[PDB]
DNA sequence: AATAATAGTTTTTAGTTTATTGGG
DNA sequence: CTAATAAACTAAAAACTATTATTATG
């Protein structure tokens, strides 16, 4: 279903005003709007996005009169996005000296979605804000504001180039935003936004609020018109006296390309100029031609190969049941390793849904197995045109539902014996103490895990499983740019995808002398490609 | 396709040479044949069974306009491939086979095509420009001298650029080991001077390259540096 | 790469090889053809690229090229083919060795120095790269020789010479109803108690037919990991599990069994004419607008990084969500031929991520046109078995992370508690239903069961061998070991009357 | 046994025959624990490939024929392997066997002397 | 060749080992003139029988060729003449000589 | 070969497959 | 909870 | 008168074909 | 009021041994 999002972004010339060596609230804003945009135009987003402007010289908004709702431009209503979107956004955009407060804009935006959302169907409506909250304002409708959005059904964000509290870096790991530079007006903006979310959302409103440099690195720009993936609705059964409804997930699912390279024409730019057709010719006698049937399939046996249709093969060979997910048997957590986790998803699979009986069971199975230390074993087929699998299933108890994960077990056949030799026993290459302890200064000052204080939990200093694939991004720059820029060269990679890219370069300014320690303590010589 | 593959391209290449314009006319059916089959999108055959396209290259036929025309297809396809792999964009600067058979291939049938008529001249003179290195074999810029002397015709007011840039590209291919490399270079050298004598001839601005590259490198000169400087 | 193995199978033509103590078990010639059966049908699952030979003595009638009488062989070195099988198919079963002895000589004087001079000139004549030397008799009786003493010497000192020329003969125990007794004739002319009574060496895996497949000793892919830009270390980078599935369809005409030239072609619909590499435009038309795109730059935004890995930290093990899986394991062994030296610095870094249970977080790219992801990287320790040998190899398990956008959404879930009697239940019934795991114990039965179709068609056999699907629970004992467990846990938890469905 | 080069064992095979022909001029023969030595070296990573193993074969029998004995069988093994002058270097080593001529006519006639000697090589 | 009424007539030969060699079967009926193919053609009507595989169980699965066993051609060979289907050596026929059989007899 | 299957030495020696068994 | 220009 | 890239085998593998559900 | 979705299915590109012309010397 559709989902009326609204964009009240602040377009005055408060942010237009780059601090030196501080990235512009203004450009950090039109990166989050070009890449979200981007990211939604080549998805091909159904849901409707509209826009108004504040902070803007020119005023055409159909709540004017004067003082309050002025300076404030609604340029797109609720429709599509396309890459005229991004033309607006780089061309349209431009350095607003009016200014306005963002309350009235946020109210002008409100009645835009009013108008447009009504005549289409929609399970999201939404606005956001973006603002230094540098500019000039009177607070007066906020609490106005905050009743009209309970009224209205209208969630909300406010974004800031502020951090919400490692080298600097845009897109990357570390700050973004002096910690303390922000003026008098940013901070009771800021105070405002605090208030308003802690009134609509509630505990999580400071987990409302973010900034630009996270966006332009992460993917949460995509989180509540977001639809998972589709469920596994089947019934898993034990033995033949038990048999419980299953609504399985795939929680870890690698992202594959939306769009192939159509091949079209170089002449007219048509794939239907471009037909192909498969020649079966004998491979001699001047590829004397063969019937399509006439070539039929044979398989290799030992020093010959032996002529054997598909059809010989399935008219008894033996088939998957279907959608059908029948446990094994058990064994102990301790005797599977991540070596044996086969296949590339990650099967978070649920019990029946909205079945609150198979909620007790599915609790039962997590204690009981994690009491245990006990894994089990569940014959797995995605459909009858899937042949069956084994798997290993074990719990995984999540701070708010607990939870079984399935992942495919290897065969005999999937197991290959390599041999190799025992380092320890390489006496000749036994390791010095010096250049071990040398090892341990650098990995003490290549760690890049910090114990989080006042608490008992240890953090990642690079988090990469929660940024996406920088292929895309890059993939998607380049795309829209040959799109606008066909005789224009490919751009080139953005220097946020190298900082996503690179790891915390603090931790490698601690490990350079330690890294001096290994390269004269080690003998490392190199082969010439 | 093999070694006996390799053989057999060979052993027809010198079939045409030795024999040509005789029955050297029912090769058209053939010519469309392996044009067909190296316009396969499954194009699996190594590099080294390129020499085909010195194959395709023709001169024992009266060459319909069929295979002209089809020449203007390969130009094109051979233009790509070389600016494919002469950028390292694609991980090498580099042509194992291709470019010399190429070569061959446009020596058979520049001949006859693709005069100073058309700006693609100068597009296909962008590639060998850049002709760096050939360990220890140096048989690609050889071979583009070589292709050069014979169509250098081909490629004039392209050439009358770069007067010192040719010249010194010239000097070093002569002075370089393997002399294959060497009298290619003289011979790629002596045409060149003669198309700018030519032109410099029917230019109007002779005194401002006589007085700008001709005068001071002959000059400049006084082993065959002074031949060279004679012959210039 | 390393060298092959040759499999030598010789057999007595006698009446020893034709009789038994008793005739319902199969003589020792039959015996011996479904070993050969056996072992040829799990060559061609598993190594079919080998060389292997049949040979005879005893035979009155000889056939070899030295001439030496009474020594007849069958087949040279040869890969099994389904003619081999049939052909000694025909000779199995008590009738077929009545056969043998009509069309084949069975019973006459022979010396081991022939059969020995016969196989060494066998070996001689392979032109591969050879690793095993191994030739397995078949006979139920030692003295024959050592009854001609001279036999006896000349026979141990051609056989001790092969053997230093590596020629490994491995003693077969036989039936027969005198004793196979060894320490008599043997372990003095065999390189390597019972009288061997019975026939017990190994037999019963050599008629285990094998449905496994692995390449010789084929390396995957070795890299180059630099440190942070200057400092590489060579790697090199394997598996101990890899996925296989049944050979695919190889296209033959159906009136020659010979494969068509599958040829493809794009042509234009203009003109019919071949389409040209130039002729075609990558596409891909989002909105309105089609963006034109070739294949070099296409690549060049697939490949982002060069063969290698990118060192990105240090981290404790805990920072890793067990749900959190993007591709199956890895292993990572030290490479000593790109970069020399890096042993020491693999045993000393393997020690010290061991010490402190540091993980290795790397950027990996593994060749060109594939982007860099990001792995884990976890010292996986020698482990000797005990015999001690090394059942986990000493290095690093690789372990492979997903992204943001790699992870699809969970709706959310109730987390509804089971009363402890509930979990006791299902403990009692887990533990009724415990064991361990071994992963030579599954497999996939839809491809076993294509191995057997496969195998008896080409064995032309009336009835396929039926595949066992090891992927299904024995529901007689389970509901042995469950019993009232099932319905009590059911009552605890769902209503009698409410099936889990419906 | 290093091989870097064919020169080094080359050269080191023709000083030790040389040896072996001249260990006390051959009126006595007290150092053939050396010629153990030497051909142990021979089984020593040279019963594996066997190249340079015959042609060290050949230098050091040469000089001292009485050495090829233990290899016999090995050289009949590898002279269908062999193709090039390798096989004139194998026919030249059991050729310095007369003391090992006892029988080879079976073994020639097995290891198929019928090709090399319609094999024309002069 | 000899006889023309054995020609045209095609045989896909898969199994006819009873009592005779299957490649005298196929010289034989090549001096005869009958088709020879090794897996189903375009224009297959009968399918030599004489040992029990697969490949055979899937082609008894079928109805398009005619369960014949070598005995049987033999006998049509040795006689110089194609004698008319009756059921001695018949398991799975085809629908053209389901309707030979009614015209002659019932099954 | 102790570790190695006598079918094939140099491959692991296999044992045959047992599949589910309670205990 | 993430709103809007994040979703 | 010698050494040195170098194509010829396996190994996945990214797009492709089937259909099977999930809507609409 | 028509609609993703693995799966088996191809291609398809790259790594894995692996010999083998090639100057340098004459």
């Amino acid at each position: 279903n559709k989902a009326a999002v609204v964009l009240c972004m602040d377009v005055g010339f408060t942010m237009s005003n780059s601090i030196p060596g501080i990235e512009s609230p203004f450009e950090q804003a039109k990166k989050v709007i070009t890449m979200f945009v981007q990211r939604q135009v080549f998805a091909e987003n159904k849901d409707e996005i509209a826009l108004v402007l504040f902070g803007t010289d020119g005023t055409d908004n159909p709540l004017s009169g004067g003082d309050q709702y002025q300076n404030i431009t609604v340029h797109r209503h609720l429709m599509l996005p396309d890459f005229d979107l991004l033309e607006d956004i780089e061309s349209k955009i431009q350095p607003g000296s009016q200014q306005a407060d963002f309350l009235d804009a946020l109210i002008v935006s409100m009645d835009v979605i009013q108008h447009e959302t009504i005549g289409k169907k929609f399970e999201k409506r939404h606005i956001e804000i973006f603002t230094d909250l540098s500019s000039r304002f009177s607070k007066s409708q906020l609490d106005i504001i905050i009743h009209s959005l309970k009224k209205c059904d209208i969630s909300l964000q406010f974004f800031l180039p502020f951090s919400l509290g490692g080298p600097f870096r845009l897109g990357g790991h570390g700050p973004s935003f002096p910690l303390k530079g922000i003026t008098e007006q940013q901070k009771e903006g800021l105070e405002i936004v605090k208030m308003v979310m802690i009134s609509l959302e509630g505990e999580d409103g400071l987990d409302e609020i973010y900034s630009f440099s996270e966006s332009l690195r992460k993917l949460c720009v995509f989180k509540k018109i977001e639809r998972h993936s589709i469920h596994w609705p089947c019934r898993l059964t034990i033995g033949s006296n038990l048999s419980i409804r299953i609504a399985a997930y795939k929680s870890i699912l690698q992202e594959r390309v939306k769009k192939t390279w159509t091949v079209v024409d170089a002449k007219t730019l048509k794939k239907e100029d471009i037909q192909k057709e498969t020649v079966y010719c004998l491979n001699d006698d001047d590829e004397t031609e063969v019937l399509k049937e006439d070539i039929i399939q044979g398989f290799r046996y030992g020093s010959d190969i032996v002529p054997f249709s598909k059809v010989d093969e399935e008219q008894m060979k033996y088939k998957s049941e279907g959608k059908c997910f029948s446990v094994l048997g058990f064994c102990k957590s301790s005797q599977v390793q991540r070596r044996f986790f086969m296949g590339n998803q990650v099967l978070k699979v649920f019990a029946a849904r909205d079945d609150e009986a198979a909620a007790v069971a599915l609790s039962s199975l997590i204690h009981a197995l994690d009491d245990l230390d006990m894994v089990a074993i569940v014959r797995y087929a995605y459909d009858k045109r899937a042949n069956p699998q084994v798997g290993v299933a074990f719990p995984h108890i999540k701070h708010n539902y607990e939870c079984l994960v399935y992942v495919q077990l290897p065969f005999m056949e999937d197991l290959r014996q390599y041999m190799f030799s025992s380092l320890k026993n390489s006496k000749k290459y036994a390791p010095t103490e010096a250049q071990l302890n040398a090892v341990d200064a650098l990995i003490d000052s290549m760690s890049l895990a910090k114990k989080d204080e006042k608490t008992d939990t240890l953090e990642d200093l690079f988090p990469t499983t929660k940024i996406p694939n920088p292929r895309f991004q890059r993939l998607f720059q380049c795309l829209l740019h040959r799109a606008l820029h066909p005789r224009e060269p490919l751009p080139p990679i953005q220097q946020h995808i190298w900082n996503m890219l690179n790891p915390p370069a603090e931790v490698t300014t601690k490990s350079q002398i330690p890294l001096s320690k290994i390269k004269t303590l080690f003998p490392l010589i190199e082969a010439k490609k | 396709c093999k070694i006996p593959a390799l053989d057999l391209l060979i052993k027809l290449l010198q079939t045409f040479r030795s024999s040509r314009l005789m029955d050297e006319f029912k090769i058209g059916e053939l010519f469309s044949k392996f044009y067909g089959e190296l316009a396969l999108k499954k194009k699996i055959p190594d590099t080294v069974l390129e020499k085909v396209y010195e194959l395709l290259g023709l001169l024992g036929e009266v060459h319909p306009s069929e295979m002209i025309n089809n020449a203007e297809n390969l130009f094109r396809a051979f233009l790509g491939e070389l600016k494919t792999q002469m950028t390292s964009a694609v991980r090498e600067p580099k042509l194992p086979v291709l470019a010399g058979c190429l070569k061959g291939l446009s020596s058979l049938l520049c001949n006859f095509t693709k005069s100073m008529e058309e700006d693609p001249q100068t597009s296909r003179e962008i590639f060998n420009f850049v002709l760096q290195i050939d360990l220890k074999r140096y048989a690609v810029p050889s071979a583009g001298l070589r292709l050069f002397a014979l169509h250098a015709s081909q490629f004039s007011t392209c050439l009358l650029d770069n007067y010192v840039s040719l010249f010194e590209v010239l000097l070093k291919w002569c002075a370089h080991t393997n002399v294959e490399l060497k009298k290619a270079a003289l011979s790629a050298l002596e045409s060149f001077l003669k198309q700018v004598s030519n032109m410099v001839a029917k230019n109007a601005e002779m005194h401002k390259n006589k007085l700008q590259y001709f005068m001071e490198q002959f000059y400049g000169i006084i082993n065959k540096e002074l031949s060279i400087a004679i012959r210039g | 790469y390393s060298g092959r193995d040759s499999l030598i199978f010789l057999v007595d033509a006698s009446k020893a090889m034709f009789e038994s103590q008793s005739e319902d078990e199969l003589t020792p010639f039959d015996m011996s053809i479904q070993c050969i059966q056996s072992v040829y049908i799990s060559k061609i699952i598993s190594s079919d690229r080998d060389l292997l030979a049949v040979v005879f003595y005893g035979t009155e009638k000889d056939k070899n090229s030295v001439n030496f009488k009474n020594i007849y062989v069958l087949q040279e070195l040869d890969n099994p083919g389904a003619k081999r099988i049939l052909e000694l198919d025909q000779f199995k079963g008590q009738q077929g060795q009545k056969r043998f002895q009509d069309m084949m000589g069975h019973g006459s004087d022979y010396s081991l120095s022939e059969v020995l001079w016969v196989c060494a000139n066998l070996f001689s004549d392979v032109q591969f790269k050879m690793s095993h030397k191994r030739i397995m008799l078949f006979t139920n009786e030692d003295n024959p020789h050592g009854n001609d003493s001279a036999k006896a010497s000349r026979a141990r000192t051609k056989a001790g010479d092969l053997r230093d020329t590596g020629i490994f003969l491995d003693l077969m125990h036989l039936k027969k109803p005198g004793g196979f007794d060894i320490s008599l004739f043997y372990r003095d002319i065999i390189s390597i108690l019972r009288v061997h009574f019975e026939e017990s060496s190994k037999l019963e895996d050599l008629l285990r037919k094998v449905r496994a497949k692995e390449t010789r000793k084929r390396a995957l892919s070795r890299l180059k990991l630099k440190l942070n830009k200057d400092i590489v270390i060579s790697v090199g980078i394997y598996n101990l599990v890899q996925k296989a599935l049944k050979p695919p369809p190889i296209k033959l005409y159906r009136e020659t069994n010979e494969p068509v030239k599958t040829k493809t072609r794009t042509f234009n619909t203009s003109t019919g004419g071949l389409l040209l590499p130039s002729d075609t435009k990558r596409s891909q038309i989002y909105g309105s607008r089609q963006i034109i795109l070739e294949k070099e730059e296409t690549e060049e935004l697939k490949r982002f990084d060069d063969p290698g890995l990118m060192l990105m930290g240090f981290k404790p093990l805990v920072l890793l969500k067990k749900h959190h899986y993007l591709r199956p394991s890895l292993f990572v062994y030290p490479e000593e031929s790109l970069v020399i030296g890096s042993s020491t610095l693999f045993s000393a870094l393997l020690i010290k991520c061991l010490e402190k249970e540091v993980a290795a977080l790397c950027r990996y790219t593994p060749r060109r046109n594939i982007p860099p992801y990001f792995v884990a990287l976890v010292p996986q320790e020698e482990e000797l078995d005990d015999q001690k040998i090394q059942v986990t190899p000493p290095g690093f398990q690789l372990v492979f992370l997903p992204f943001a956008d790699d992870k699809r959404k969970m709706p959310f879930t109730e987390k509804i508690m089971a009363t402890p009697e509930q979990v006791g239940k299902m403990k009692a019934i887990v533990e009724k239903l415990r064991f361990t795991y071994r992963s030579d114990s599954f497999e996939n039965p839809v491809l076993q069961q294509h191995f057997r179709n496969l195998e008896a068609l080409a064995l032309d056999l009336m009835e396929p061998e039926q595949a066992v699907d090891l992927t299904l629970p024995k529901v007689e004992a389970m509901n042995k070991r469950l019993g009232s467990l099932v319905d009590e846990f059911k009552e605890l938890v769902y209503p009698p009357d409410y099936n889990p469905e419906g | 046994s290093f091989v870097r080069y064919k020169e080094v064992y080359a050269a080191a095979a023709e000083v030790l025959g040389l040896i072996l022909r001249y260990v006390m001029e051959r009126k006595n023969i007290l150092e053939e624990s050396l010629c153990e030595l030497v051909a142990k070296q021979l089984k020593q990573h040279q019963n594996t490939m066997e190249d340079k193993f015959i042609v060290c074969l050949n230098k050091v029998t040469k000089s001292f024929p009485p050495l090829a004995d233990r290899f016999m069988n090995a050289v009949f093994f590898l002279l269908p392997k062999f193709h090039g002058v390798l096989k004139t270097l194998c026919l030249e080593v059991v050729l310095c066997r007369v003391e090992g001529m006892t029988e080879l006519y079976f073994q020639l006639k097995s290891k198929d002397f019928v090709q090399v000697m319609r094999h024309r090589d002069d | 060749k000899i006889s023309n009424i054995f020609e045209d007539v095609e045989f896909c030969v898969m199994s006819g080992t009873d009592s005779q060699p299957k490649p005298d079967l196929e010289n034989r009926i090549a001096e005869f003139g009958g088709y020879i193919v090794q897996n189903p053609g375009p224009d297959t009507y009968c399918v030599i029988a004489g040992s029990e595989n697969i490949r055979v169980k899937n082609i008894i699965l079928s109805n398009k060729h005619d369960v014949v066993k070598p005995a049987w051609l033999l006998e049509c060979f040795k006689t110089k003449s194609f004698v008319p289907w009756q059921p001695r050596f018949m398991i799975h026929m085809c629908p053209s000589t389901k309707e030979h059989f009614a015209r002659e007899y019932d099954c | 070969c102790p570790g190695e299957s006598l079918i094939n030495p140099g491959f692991k020696s296999k044992k045959p497959a047992g599949g589910v068994d309670f205990d | 909870k993430p709103r809007g220009l994040f979703s």
